[PDB]
């Protein structure tokens, strides 16, 4: 609904990757520091400069 | 007898992945 590029990423952020969980779960985890979270961390936006 | 569904601790570290 409402398709627009105003909160979408797609794919996960820029070295992020899409892992699953011993649960099922696909968590999100990130390459740069090598640090994995539970939350989203690409949902977790809604501001950015231009 | 598990229960408890989300301990708090963070998915798989990646470098033990």
């Amino acid at each position: 609904g409402s398709p627009v590029d105003s909160n979408d990423l797609g794919p996960l952020p820029p070295g992020w990757e899409e892992r699953t969980h011993t649960d099922g779960r696909v968590f999100f985890i990130n390459h740069n520091i090598k640090k994995t979270q539970w939350e989203d961390p690409r949902m977790q936006n809604v501001a950015i400069t231009g | 007898g598990s229960t408890l569904p989300i301990p708090g601790t963070p998915p798989p570290n990646y470098d033990s992945l």
